[PDB]
């Protein structure tokens, strides 16, 4: 028997952005969000819009309306987040 | 000297006291005109014995009656330059290789001190005099053997790494301060600092990941005083390491919330304590592209913060590096001993070991899916602390390599250490560091080279070369088969292109 | 790309000791209306990823083939005003109130100083590129916070006072 207790790695990340991408669900922008995806049938298929804010970015409007509920900043660039497109 | 000196303060009261006002400075002037610079060949002649005497009293007029003459100090300041070359030379050369860097340094900032108290106290502190002696001590510490090596910026990263490295030998935070401070002085006279740059990136990421620093703090000030050494640009990657590796804590503790407000138990299992850093100002690369497989109960650690990263984080891939990872691990098989640190190379073997005690080296392939050479590594590390003894004829690497765990181990150390790869220094990876610095000089090179090309579209090989030199002086000293190999680059891209009436004059494609 | 240079690169020798002088343009550039300008959707597809990592060796083979092409050049600019933009706005952000403005006119030069040293290495100083970074540029010197004023020139008018006034730090 060997048992582990510590394991302090090292981990490297790099931006992985991909074009027309949500930073958060990691798929396409104009398919529906990883939360809504889950239970189609009761997900209307119309709420999930592209919110667009002032860095020209582009998330899922439930994406970027869950990221508001803890922090009031953008995850691709550390700027405050501003809607501006619906 | 004393004569000429003593009959200038004569005439000088004499003609205060008898002349008009406006009339002193050309009284003195014809009375050292036709005094000292009628006699300067003799007193040139005399400048280089009178330097390397170092007679203090003598020097101090002989500045004063060259400093008279309009065209005889330029002479003294080539002497006292030469003079300072030589002797730091002699008092570098004859350094030993028990310890270099150290010594160096010191040897470096005595001769510095000595001659700065000079020049202030019995040459009046004469810019032209202060840049004669820069100049000098730039020739000695950058002591090119010839066509070989620069051991400069090495030499200084190790010093740095020395100090700084948490020693048992004992050195208090002040003095480390005000020996970074002084070594600062010794620093801006290199003019090779990328390689001291990318040398002292790869000190830094050595001594932050495995905690060996002993107070951020240090860390920060020696990054400050680089930052005002320099400029932002030659400290943006330092300092976005100290930033991670500060933010690491905070880091930590997100996880552990995160962890800790699930709908379900993870249970890891393990002390985990993560060292995210930035994959673009990180020294460290994934040059050993070898697949390496995760242990389980590693394996859902993994998983639990690969997710973490995905969702308090976004547009991130975590690029795992597993040869800077390292942990604690237990062995109670053989009834506890001690607690031994272990990279996560060899424990991937140690769990292999612990599914059965008989493995063979296919088995080791197969459960840990990693390169030839790795794997030789940590099994050889593994025999050389005898933590597993080789049930072959001959202990070395084989294509069986069949063997069981040695029960024999009985250190007396309660914490056991069995990597010791903290230093390293393979002259393979210095190498690779030496490369890596003449790639960003070539791309250095060919950025200034096109930023000259747009500006005038219309220069020789010589303005060229004069104009890298210049522009390029702060950062090294480039070669000019370094420009010739760009511009032959710039060549074959399409970019560049000489001149058909003549081949010295070059153009826009 | 780097297959397309070689055959771009091996038909301009080759319709060189093949052909009359007269038509060496037309070969290359019907040579690029069949392997370049036929796969616009692909490149632009792709110009995003390159753009984002900063691989010098693909960036520099874009450009050549897309500087060929009338309409490969203007997507490039959009992608790189994008990714300068966005790179802008991580090294102005996330600063400590003690030092923002030396730190705040560090990042940005910083930024401005490496992709201008990348532009001319890889783009040549394409002055269609060097107005790309000159927007994007503008955008993140301007940046505004949420129903706030611009920061910008009250920072650079503490930095440049910070850097002028008597200060015994070097
Ligand atoms: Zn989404
Ligand atoms: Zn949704
Ligand atoms: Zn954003």
């Amino acid at each position: 028997r060997f048992e582990v207790k510590k394991w302090n790695a090292v981990a490297l990340w790099a931006w992985d952005i991909v074009v027309d991408n949500c930073a958060i669900c990691r798929n396409h922008i104009m398919d529906l969000c990883i939360e809504c995806q889950a239970n189609q049938a009761s997900a209307t298929s119309e709420e999930c819009t592209v919110a667009w804010g002032v860095c020209n970015h582009a998330f899922h409007f439930h994406c970027i309306s869950r990221w508001l509920k803890t922090r009031q900043v953008c995850p691709l660039d550390n700027r405050e987040w501003e809607f501006q497109k619906y | 000297m004393e004569k000429v000196l003593g009959r200038l303060k004569d005439e000088e009261i004499r003609c205060r006291k008898y002349l008009h006002p406006s009339s002193y400075t050309k009284v003195i002037h014809e009375c050292q005109q036709r005094m000292v610079a009628d006699h300067l060949q003799f007193l040139h002649a005399e400048c280089h014995n009178i330097i390397r005497q170092e007679k203090k009293n003598d020097m101090a007029n002989m500045y004063v009656l060259l400093r008279a003459v309009s065209t005889g100090l330029p002479h003294m300041i080539q002497e006292l330059q030469n003079h300072i070359h030589d002797e730091g030379l002699r008092a570098t050369s004859n350094l030993t290789q028990e310890n270099m860097p150290t010594l160096f340094v010191e040897s470096v900032l005595e001769v510095h001190g000595k001659f700065v108290q000079l020049i202030n106290t019995v040459l009046n502190g004469d810019q032209h005099f202060m840049s004669a002696l820069d100049k000098a001590l730039t020739s000695v510490v950058n002591y090119r053997e010839p066509k070989s090596v620069c051991k400069a910026p090495e030499l200084l990263a190790k010093y740095c790494d020395n100090l700084l490295k948490k020693s048992a030998k004992g050195m208090t935070e002040n003095e480390v301060e005000d020996r970074l401070t002084s070594f600062i002085t010794v620093f801006k006279y290199i003019d090779d600092k990328d390689v001291f740059q990318k040398f002292y990136a790869r000190m830094l990421a050595k001594r932050l990941i495995h905690g060996l620093s002993m107070s951020m703090d240090s860390e920060e000030a020696m990054i400050n005083k680089l930052k005002q050494a320099c400029g932002y640009e030659f400290t943006s990657k330092l300092h976005r390491m100290y930033t991670d590796m500060s933010v690491s804590a905070d880091l930590n503790n997100k996880f552990n919330n995160f962890i800790k407000n699930q709908d379900t138990v993870i249970d890891l299992g393990i002390s985990f304590q993560i060292y995210v850093l930035q994959a673009g100002a990180w020294p460290l690369t994934q040059a050993p592209s070898s697949t390496f497989a995760i242990p389980q109960e590693l394996e859902k650690s993994v998983q639990m913060f690969e997710l973490f990263y995905s969702q308090h984080f976004s547009g991130r891939k975590l690029t795992w590096l597993h040869y800077l990872c390292t942990g604690e691990v237990k062995m109670n098989y053989l009834g506890k001993p001690y607690v031994a640190m272990v990279t996560t190379y060899q424990m991937a073997v140690l769990l292999a070991f612990n599914n059965s005690e008989t493995v063979s080296y296919k088995e080791l392939q197969d459960s840990t899916q990693m390169n030839e050479k790795e794997l030789t590594k940590t099994i050889k590390s593994l025999l050389d602390v005898k933590m597993i003894n080789h049930d072959s004829e001959k202990e070395d690497i084989d294509a069986e390599s069949s063997f069981s765990l040695n029960m024999n181990f009985s250190s007396k150390r309660t914490k056991f250490k069995i990597t010791t790869s903290m230093q390293k220094d393979t002259p393979q990876e210095m190498e690779q560091t030496r490369s890596a610095v003449d790639e960003d000089r070539k791309m250095y090179l060919q950025a200034a080279i096109v930023r000259i090309m747009k500006a005038r579209k219309v220069l020789r090989h010589n303005a060229l070369i004069q104009e890298v030199i210049s522009q390029s002086r702060a950062r090294f000293n480039p070669s000019i088969s370094m420009i010739k190999k760009c511009i032959e680059v710039l060549i074959d891209k399409q970019y560049i292109e000489r001149s058909q009436a003549s081949a010295d004059e070059y153009s826009y494609v």
